[PDB]
Formats: structure tokens, sequence, C-alpha cells
């Protein structure tokens, strides 16, 4: 997170850390959506162009964290993965369309003041909040600058959703309906963005009708970090809700 | 993806 | 699990549940052309 701030304790209790076994390292962000299911970006696990192909046994999940490098004794919970599922039409060949994946935990995790699931949007929630100009919130342990460094605790930044055409007009990559873009415009004089390390974390909004937090996006890609005229791109969770439903319904819950 | 020192954890967690 | 989350989804033990607001949530709310 570029131009963000330290989170408050317990501010994003659904925030998850995808952690590399060995070498022991921060791989990406992720989110807790039930006692046994985690949501992230497919590219955190699979990206043939860079020779990226992780497996269940390669990773660890850390939940309830605040501090980036410390092992938070008595606070954080660590789980192992039972199975990973990537969308069948995830497109790593060209634009990362459908960048989404679910992970089934080995055993359910218990909730606490620091660990609690976020909600997935319904059609109406989507309809009402996913509008240009509305702000959402991004979280993560990713880099602080495009070239710098790394933060000490979880960072947070609030960003506005951008009109599709502006999004299209900012890049040469081809945009799909399974994606949206967010950030301040150059004139705006307010900055912020996701960066390396933030990938696969949650883009969330708070409902003004029922006081709950919904995850509308997954951090997907950007061209650099925090550049002017550029924007971050996110997977559109609601448009992929069916695949989520299906998988959870067929392989437990 | 952007197109352009961790405390050890306890021995169990692995497997 | 499946959309709209869980019964208790999206209500934080340290904020919503005790009726405390975090330091920036209002920015959000105000953007929706003024929250609840
Ligand atoms: C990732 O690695 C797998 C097994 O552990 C595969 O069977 C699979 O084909 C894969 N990704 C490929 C290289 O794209």
């Amino acid at each position: 997170i570029v131009e963000g701030s330290d989170a408050e304790i317990g501010m994003s209790p659904w925030q998850v850390m995808l952690f590399r076994k060995s070498p022991q390292e921060l791989l990406c962000g992720a989110s807790l959506i039930s006692d046994r299911w985690v949501l992230t970006a497919a590219h955190c696990l699979l990206y043939p162009p860079w020779d990226k192909n992780f497996t269940e046994n390669d990773l660890l999940v850390r939940i309830g964290k605040h501090s980036r490098t410390r092992y938070e004794r008595n606070i954080e919970k660590i789980s192992m993965l039972e199975k990973i599922y990537i969308h069948p039409r995830y497109n790593w060949r060209e634009n990362l369309d459908r960048d989404i994946a679910l992970m089934k935990l080995k055993k359910p995790v218990a909730f606490s003041d620091y660990i609690h699931p976020v909600c997935l949007p319904d059609r109406e929630t989507a309809a009402s909040l996913l509008q240009a100009g509305y702000k959402g919130r991004v979280t993560g342990w990713g880099n602080l600058k495009e070239t710098w460094g790394q933060p000490s605790v979880l960072q947070v930044v609030n960003l506005p959703i951008v009109e599709r055409p502006v999004c299209k007009d900012s890049t040469r990559i081809r945009i799909t309906d399974n994606m949206f873009c967010a950030g301040y415009k150059p004139d705006e004089g307010k900055r912020g963005d996701a960066c390396e390390g933030d990938s696969g974390g949650p883009f969330v909004m708070k409902s003004p009708f029922n006081n709950r937090w919904y995850q509308m996006g997954i951090v997907s890609w950007g061209e650099g970090c925090d550049r002017d005229g550029k924007y971050g791109f996110y997977t559109h969770v609601f448009r992929l809700k069916k695949w989520i439903q299906k998988v959870i319904d067929q392989f437990g819950e | 993806x952007v197109a352009t020192d961790y405390e050890e954890i306890p021995a169990a967690y692995a497997x | 699990t499946f959309g709209s989350g869980e019964a208790d989804c999206g209500l934080r033990p340290l904020f919503e549940k005790k009726s405390l607001e975090d330091k920036t949530e209002r920015e959000l709310l105000e953007s929706y052309i003024d929250g609840r």
C-alpha cells in the first residue's frame, strides 16, 4: 500500500496472509469468507510466464495478523491447505481475466476478536454500491513505494471507484466485465494505491443499509504503483459469485 | 501483479 | 460461505459489535452521497 496508514487493531479481521513455506515468505493477501474457506487471486498461485505454480503443500495461511514479520503468539492462527481451486477460465495468457481462486482449509478456524469473515455481495448490494465515485477500502502488507519499503504493520487506504471509460483509456491492456478499476484522478490531489505484496487481498465496502462489510473486489493488477493517470485493477467478485457458490456447494463449505 | 526477515514460526505448523 | 456471507458476516467484534467506528470509515459513508 502506497500512501496508506497503519490499520487499527482488529480493523480487518478477515485479512489473511498467504505465506510461503520455504523460503519462508509473504506471498500475497487473501480473505476469510467462512470458517473453512479463503478467497484470493489466481495469479498468486499460478502464473506460467514466471514459472509460478504453487501447490497445497507449498503454502501456509496466517489469520488474525497485524504485524508483518512477527509471529503473533496467542493472537494469530496458522492453517494448512486442504485443496486449491482456480477458475477454469482464469486467463493468464493475456489479461488476467477471471483472476480468482478459493482455498479449503485443513480444519475450521475459530473466530475471535481478531478473526471474523467478511460477507460476499448480493445482486442488490452490488447494484447499490458499485458506482463511480463511491469509495472502497484496500488492505495489505505490500510495498510502500514503486521502487523504494516494507511496512511494519498492516496498511490501509480508501480509494474511489472509477468510470469504466476512464479505466479503458488509461491502458493498452484489454478490459473485461469481470474487472473494475479504482484510484484518484490526477487533478484530485489525493493519492494511494495497491503495490507489490498486496495482490489477492480484499477490496471492501460498508453497506449503509445494514452496517455490514462486503467484499466487492480482489486486488488484481496494475502498471507500476501510484502513478498518475494510472489505476489499480480488481476482480469483480459479484460477477464471479456463481462459480464461488458452485464450488463451495459441491466440495463442502 | 505490478507490470513494471520473518520471525520463525513454530516447528509444528509445517507438517 | 455462499454470498451475503455468514449469519454474522461483516460485523467486526471490535467495532460494529460494540458500536465503535474506526478512524476513517466515515469517509466511505460520506462518499455514498452520505451514509446511513
Ligand atoms: C501446476 O502444477 C500441477 C501439479 O502439482 C499441474 O498438474 C498443473 O498442470 C500446473 N500448472 C501448469 C504448469 O500450468
